[PDB]
């Protein structure tokens, strides 16, 4: 695979990378407490636009949104804090030499710990960010909107009663699922049976209701997330834990007598790898849902792919040389 | 079943996988990773490592300039395939799909003879063997396809299939015309180093009446020998090679070349060549001689041109399903069991077995791109042979092969158009692949993002031809075009959008005395009715254009109906009551009576919710000075045109 | 006669003419051409390959043959001459970039360049955004410019400035502009509207504006006849060809089917402007002959135009053509170029 | 008057050649172009100077009957009347001047010959004979021809009809004029062509009497 390379100037740990929608512009966190900003010109080359300060403790993601809600970027943070940011021309203002001209419309403040990922949702729901925390609680807050981004309705609070690590919106446009939210655990307890948990949103109850828990999953989980959705019947979740992981899950139809309750799934594993001979510390999919990657302590990025048969398996090793 | 061997190692420079983890998201062709470790400086006096990002593109071959034409040609190509219609008969239409495949190899080689020029111009060697190395790939690609066409597509039968296998190894094996340059351009070819290996090879190749004409020249130059030469030159003219032209049976072949064999082994029994071992040499290879066809082993370049000349000399009667065994039992006489077969030699062979499957499978390994893969199982579809079979996931093989292929023509910055005519094919996932990709084409210009929502709305793609309005409104509402916003929210058909920017209008306004535009507002037509704040906006502008341009209760009415609305910000409805003093005080009653109490009602619900707070600043004061004498001009002009009406309504209740 | 296509691996959005000598008896012999949509777009020179020939050894010598080449920054949105050895350019990026053949070397290089011609404005700071510049026209030493953001630009070949600016001559994107007479101006617009500017007036404001009646026709395309000032043809959103007298009132005075989309560029013959040529998004080229000048008809019932499509298939899109004597060259999103020497055979 | 002298910066044209396409072409009515053709119809058969125009331009008439063919004539079935009849009007008085041009000119060798003058530094060829231009344009398929055919076509087509319209009398002579200039060109065609054979010079012409015989593109029949 062909790699081109960029010093990233941040001043300890990255902790966290994501494209825009387009991959013409990436977002980078570091434990120095910045974000950065690096766009992509009509040339090829990649340039740093924005690097400026963001949080008071570490940052533990970055997260964009989808362009026709314009330019927005969140971030979350070991203050309990999460923060978004909106992308402004014309407002850059010398009076305050080296501020950027990505400003925080607003900082997020109501976790008990430190809130450990931040993603917004599917847009056809509205302009909404779910955040999680230490305290087992994943938040959802809502814009009413899409200009005054300081004004962020909390409209959720979900509770999982383990420590929260990672969350994944389901990508499903598709209105025959109802909306839908899976969250990690990093508990080291051996108490807890189960390490991940699956959420609806139930129209006849109004709130997120815990339709499935993962009872295979007993190791604690550093990154989760749903595939793309190809039209598919069924769902396809990815997890990152001890091993990698590949999830069905396929909606059981309600019969005409259970009403009210949320929906259940026939739930398969597919999928579990141990080849990285090591921890699982990231997990995400190509556009189409067909591709998954996976990091690990062996230094090695992993992908995995169906052949025609849907027995998945590892199709390349991404890794460092070391010279 | 699939992916047994090692999965596809990438290196990546200075990253130091030997304990440091990673970070990495996916773009539309390109991957970032980024690597866990900085260097906190333990004393030394080194430059301490930032971290560093890393931009891993997709391998898959299709940023080579030149392959940009094979790309285009072959999606003309491909077009052209379908819309072949499926009831034409199976003459014509075998006869249109081998012209099909024959346009599929002239790109192949017109790719491969422009990089072969490429390569020789190349002044940077490691340039010259970067562009030879893909000549190799594409010769390679011309030859699994110039088979594949002869016993899939064009599917020759017993007889010609032996014509159709020689002429496949001379349009590859070309190395023979090359040393036939040089042997003959010498003052005296006969005795060029070469000549006998040449005149061997043209008998290898069955070229028999060119290695004739190469024989003449011993004969020319050498009177002893010239009367033995022209044995040998007369059995290669006796020889029974089928004639396309030529109405006899494979029998009438089959019993001629016995007689032919029975003749030549005749000569050898008489000793006839054994003055001249070359020539004893071709009399054995002729006859099929698998032990003297092995010692020409270094004038054989490959196990299938030894395969061919075995069956010219050893079997001109093979059929399709005999040919699997001499193609086995020749790659185990080339190889002798001490090397194993090469990529190219599983793909050959598994076509001599005639399992497309298993050469579809080794191609998918053996060749870094796609392109072959996808556009070979499409014609082979076209030729109904295949896993046409669904897959565990709705879609067929053919499919599969063309959802990876149009993927990797959305990683390109160009070819995504391609793309998009490679998705409409693909019947069970085709429409919801570019669903997922369409919307991330970059939308640089108005002009591009055009080509893009037309692809979309051909397709009736609704939701993202929403999306991609809504990407347009909102780079012109973060650059403040606020005609283009309205104009792409209307596309959008986006309500609150297009009140959303109504709201920068009616402000833009107030910030001015005057709009940013006013063509744009008159020329709303039916798109006004697409929000109340829009239709407010377009009647604020019409009551605009009633004052430099018409009359009075028509422009009277619309004030009062703009001003009752839900739809009048309460900033300004001290400038719509201003805007009523020049309508009040006329010497005609322009309101009713019953008018001039809703515009009293709007004056009560702005100045009964003034607060009664005391005392900081003085600045303040002189807008109050005039903000009373504002409402006092109001109350007064109100009630003067309503004594004024109740006189001229009651005495309309009175005759 | 046939007409010889050359794939050339970069999508081509704009083509043009060498200007000939005056007084020559020449051919076009050479052409250029601008690119859009790679990672790295460029402006290149041809000449017109030569089929009149072969030599002993059997070489297809034929070939459109590239002279020179210089990489752009952005993709080429429009392009024309401005002297035989001069080129201008527009970009994505807002610039307009001058450049200059070297006949003694075969390179291209640039000659000036306004690199913050067509921008975005915002709240207070002048940290402007790029704004795509969409096209460019020639009035030697004098040169204007539109794009997104509503500018109308006036520069000069000899100055490093700007002469005059003109910002939010419209809200929305302008697409095209062309010369009337020397200080007066016409330029087309996303509601569907032919505005005319008069660079003496000392306000900003436009001298005369033209539209379709109500419905929003966006206008991407102008030119106006060569031997008529107040003649002008304006290409739709929709495929649809306008012919205008600037004079006669606010409307089209004929209006006639071209294509089934988006028309991108339209053309009078240079020489013979009873002929026009017109591509497009329809994937389509076309020939129009009309032998009162005979685009000025009310009836085209009676008075006759009479209309060819030039390419024996369709392509993907033809962004854009040009037409000098009997020679005709058009490009194409198909990473190909179309020439012929000869129109009338 | 008429802009013989086409200056290099000058984006519209001036004179008459202007008045015709901006002012008569809307009203419907075409009294100065019939006019100036009138004047050209007496300034004919009283001669024009061989070096009209020298110094300015080549010398000679061509630019006069650029005018009269290519923006009237050719022009004159594409235009609007208001006088159904000045359709014919016009049709009158330019091939009355055609006429009268093709016959006074009697062809000569040096016709076949590019003579060369110096115009303000350069070597230029001068405007051939008006009646060796007209020869040209009628021994070709000409839109000229097209013209003159259909017009004798057009004739026949009102006149079968016996009826009485508007201009008659106008269509009749035109007619007559198209008639007389065909045969105009058939009583010194071979004098032209013979004159072109000795001077070998690069040009292609037809004889008429199988011009006459080419297909009638709106009958397409032979039926001229």
């Amino acid at each position: 695979f062909v790699a081109r390379s960029i010093a990233a100037d941040h001043k300890d740990l990255i902790h966290d990378v994501s494209f825009d929608f387009h991959g013409r512009r990436m977002a980078t966190c570091s434990s120095d407490q910045s974000v950065k900003v690096w766009d992509k010109s009509e040339s090829g080359d990649w340039h740093c636009t924005a690097s400026w300060k963001t949080h008071s403790g570490s940052v533990w993601r970055v997260t964009w949104a989808h362009p026709e809600f314009g330019q927005v970027l969140a971030s979350c943070s070991f203050d309990r804090t999460a923060a978004v940011w909106e992308e402004i021309v014309g407002e850059s203002n010398d009076k305050l030499r080296g501020q950027s001209h990505w400003v925080k419309r607003t900082t997020l403040v109501d976790s008990r710990t430190s809130v450990t990922d931040v993603k917004f949702a599917p847009k056809h729901m509205g302009l909404m960010l779910a955040t999680c925390s230490a305290d087992g609680i994943v938040r959802i807050y809502e814009a009413p909107d899409v200009m005054n981004l300081s004004q962020w309705s909390l409209q959720h609070e979900i509770s999982c009663k383990l420590s929260c690590s990672c969350i994944s919106w389901n990508p499903s446009s598709s209105r025959a699922h109802s909306p839908m939210i899976a969250v990690g655990s990093d508990d080291s307890s051996p108490n807890a049976m189960a390490k991940v948990q699956i959420f609806e949103y139930n129209e006849n109850t109004r709130k997120y209701a815990k339709a499935e828990t993962l009872m295979t999953v007993t190791d604690p989980v550093h990154d989760i997330a749903f595939a793309p959705n190809l039209g598919r019947s069924f769902h396809i979740l990815a997890i990152a834990t001890k091993d990698v992981r590949i999830f069905t899950l396929k909606p059981v139809r309600k019969e005409l007598t259970s009403s009210g309750g949320p929906t259940k799934f026939e739930i398969h594993i597919v999928a579990q790898f141990d080849n990285h001979n090591s921890q699982v510390w990231r997990v995400s999919w190509n556009i189409t849902g067909t591709v998954l990657a996976s990091s690990g302590d062996d230094g090695c990025v992993r992908l995995w792919k169906a052949n025609y048969m849907d027995n998945w398996k590892c199709t390349g090793i991404l890794k460092g040389n070391g010279s | 079943e699939e992916l047994d061997g090692e999965p596809t190692v990438t290196l990546i420079p200075g990253v130091n996988s030997k304990k440091n983890q990673m970070y990495f998201d996916w773009g539309p062709g390109e991957m970032l990773v980024c690597e866990t470790s900085f260097n906190k400086k333990e004393k030394s006096e080194m430059v301490p490592s930032c971290p560093f990002i890393y931009i891993i593109r997709k391998d898959v071959d299709v940023y080579s300039q030149i392959l940009r034409k094979l790309f285009n040609e072959s999606h003309g190509i491909f077009l052209g395939l379908q819309r072949i219609d499926e009831e034409l008969t199976g003459k014509s239409r075998k006869s249109q799909l081998v012209r099909v495949s024959k346009n599929y190899r002239s790109v192949i080689r017109a790719c491969m003879e422009e990089m072969h020029q490429v390569a020789i111009a190349a002044k940077d060697p490691a340039n010259g063997r970067q562009f030879s190395s893909q000549v190799s790939i594409l010769s390679a690609m011309e030859l699994i396809w110039n088979l594949c066409e002869i016993l899939f597509i064009e599917v020759a039968p017993a007889g010609p299939l032996l014509l159709h296998l020689l002429d496949w190894v001379r349009l590859h094996v070309c190395e023979v015309d090359s040393l036939s340059a040089d042997v003959l351009g010498s003052e005296n070819p006969s005795k060029h180093d070469s000549f006998w290996n040449l005149v061997t090879i043209l008998v290898l190749q069955g070229r028999l009446d060119e290695a004739r004409q190469m024989l003449s020249k011993e004969a020319d130059a050498s009177p002893a020998s010239a009367g033995i030469c022209r044995i040998m030159g007369d059995l290669m003219r006796t020889m029974p090679i089928l004639s396309p032209g030529n109405t006899q049976t494979l029998t009438e072949l089959e019993l001629k070349w016995q007689h032919w064999h029975e003749e030549c082994e005749r000569y050898l029994q008489d000793s006839t060549f054994a003055t001249s071992p070359h020539l004893e040499s071709l009399l054995k290879i002729m006859l099929g001689d698998e032990a003297a066809l092995l010692e020409q082993k270094e004038l054989l370049s490959n196990w299938y041109h030894f395969l061919v000349t075995r069956l010219l000399y050893s079997n001109p009667t093979v059929k399709p399903i005999d040919l699997h065994y001499y193609a086995q039992s020749s790659l185990d006489l080339f190889l002798g069991g001490e090397s194993s077969p090469e990529p190219l030699d599983n793909i050959l062979l598994a076509a001599f077995e005639f399992d497309i499957h298993q050469v579809i499978k080794e191609c998918s390994i053996a060749l870094s791109n796609w392109w072959f893969v996808a556009h070979l199982t499409d014609l082979l579809d076209h030729c109904k042979l295949l896993q046409s079979h669904n897959l565990y996931f709705g879609s067929n093989m053919r499919e599969f092969l063309l959802l990876e292929y149009a993927s990797g023509l959305f990683a390109h910055p160009s070819l995504w158009q391609l793309g998009v005519d490679y998705f409409d094919y693909c019947p069970e996932l085709g429409r919801v692949s570019l669903e997922l990709h369409i919307e991330r084409i970059p939308l640089n210009t108005e002009q591009k993002a055009l080509k893009v929502l037309r692809i979309c709305e051909q397709r009736q793609m609704t939701e993202q031809v929403r999306s991609i309005c809504k990407i347009l409104a909102m780079k012109a509402v973060r650059n403040n075009r606020l005609g283009s916003a309205l104009s792409w929210s209307i596309r959008a058909k986006d309500a609150a959008f297009a009140t959303l920017v109504s709201d920068r209008f009616l402000r833009d306004y107030c910030e001015r005395g005057c709009f940013s535009d006013l063509d744009l507002i008159d020329n709303l037509g039916p798109a006004m009715m697409l929000s109340d704040r829009l239709t407010f906006l377009g009647k604020y502008r019409e009551f605009h254009r009633m004052y430099g341009e018409k009359r009075f209760a028509d422009a009277a009415s619309l004030l009062l109906s703009l001003m009752t609305s839900r739809i009048a910000p309460r900033s300004f409805w001290m400038t719509l009551l201003t805007d009523a003093l020049p309508l009040l005080e006329q010497k005609q009653v322009i309101f009713s009576a019953e008018q001039t109490y809703e515009l009293m009602r709007c004056l009560e619900d702005l100045t009964s919710r003034r607060p009664v707070h005391g005392e900081s600043d003085t600045e303040q004061l002189q807008d109050d000075d005039i903000e009373t004498t504002k409402v006092e001009m109001l109350r007064l002009s109100l009630a003067r045109n309503l004594a004024r009406a109740i006189i001229r309504e009651g005495s309309l209740e009175g005759s | 006669e046939e007409i010889y296509a050359k794939f050339v691996s970069q999508k081509i959005s704009k083509t043009r003419w060498r200007p000939l000598p005056p007084g020559s008896l020449q051919t076009a012999e050479t052409f250029a051409t601008g690119s859009w949509d790679n990672e790295e777009n460029y402006i290149s020179l041809w000449s017109i390959g030569d089929f009149g020939n072969l030599d002993s050894d059997g070489g297809f010598e034929g070939d459109h043959q590239l002279l020179c080449d210089i990489r752009h920054h952005g993709d080429v949105m429009d392009l024309q001459f401005f002297d035989q050895e001069r080129i201008v350019a527009a970009s994505s990026t807002g610039c307009v970039t001058v450049f200059l053949h070297h006949p003694n070397n075969q390179t291209l290089s640039v000659n000036q360049q306004w690199t913050t011609a067509h921008y975005h404005t915002g709240p207070g700071s002048p940290s402007y955004s790029s704004a795509p510049c969409t096209g460019v026209v020639c009035n030697n030493p004098e040169i204007v410019t539109v794009g997104e953001d509503g500018r109308i630009n006036l520069f000069r070949a000899d100055h490093k400035e700007a002469v005059r600016t003109i910002d939010n001559a419209d809200s929305s994107t302008l697409h095209a502009v062309t010369f009337l007479r020397t200080p007066e101006i016409l330029t087309v617009n996303s509601i569907g509207q032919l505005k005319i500017w008069d660079f003496r007036q000392q306000g900003n404001e436009p001298s005369q504006i033209l539209s379709l009646t109500g419905d929003r026709v966006p206008l991407h395309c102008v030119d106006r006849h060569p031997n008529q000032q107040h003649v002008v043809a304006t290409g739709g959103q929709d495929g649809m060809l306008s012919i205008w007298d600037v004079r006669q009132g606010t409307m089209p005075v004929s209006l006639l089917k071209a294509h089934e989309a988006e028309m991108w560029e339209v053309h009078f013959h240079p020489s013979n402007p009873e002929h026009l040529f017109t591509c497009s998004e329809d994937g389509s080229l076309w020939h129009w002959d009309a032998s009162i000048s005979s685009w000025l008809s009310t009836d085209p019932a009676k008075d006759r135009i009479e209309i060819t499509s030039l390419l024996p298939s369709r392509s993907l899109s033809v962004n854009t053509l040009d037409v000098l004597g009997p020679c005709l060259v058009c490009g194409t999103d198909a990473e190909a170029i179309y020439v012929t020497r000869h129109l009338f055979s | 008057i008429l802009q013989t002298v086409r200056i290099p910066s000058q984006r519209q044209a001036i004179g008459i050649e202007v008045e015709l396409n901006e002012i008569e072409s809307r009203c419907e009515e075409y009294p100065l172009t019939r006019a100036f053709c009138q004047l050209i119809s007496t300034l004919v058969e009283s001669s024009f100077p061989s070096n009209l125009g020298a110094g300015l331009r080549p010398p000679g008439f061509d630019p006069y009957l650029q005018f009269l063919r290519d923006s009237v004539f050719l022009r004159f079935r594409t235009r609007a009347y208001r006088r159904a009849a000045e359709k014919w009007e016009v049709a009158e008085v330019v091939l009355e001047v055609f006429y009268k041009l093709l016959r006074d000119y009697e062809p000569q060798l040096e016709d076949f010959v590019d003579q060369f003058v110096e115009l303000q530094g350069e070597e230029i060829i001068a405007y051939k004979p008006p009646g060796f231009s007209l020869m040209y344009h009628l021994l070709n398929e000409s839109p000229m021809l097209e013209l003159a055919l259909s017009l004798l076509e057009e004739g026949v087509k009102q006149l079968d009809t016996y009826a009485p319209f508007p201009g008659k009398k106008h269509l009749e002579k035109a007619v007559q004029h198209c008639l007389a200039l065909l045969n105009l060109t058939l009583q010194k065609e071979n004098l032209f062509m013979d004159l072109l054979r000795e001077s070998q010079l690069a040009l292609i012409v037809c004889p008429l009497e199988q011009l006459l015989q080419g297909i009638n593109p709106r009958t397409k029949k032979a039926d001229n």
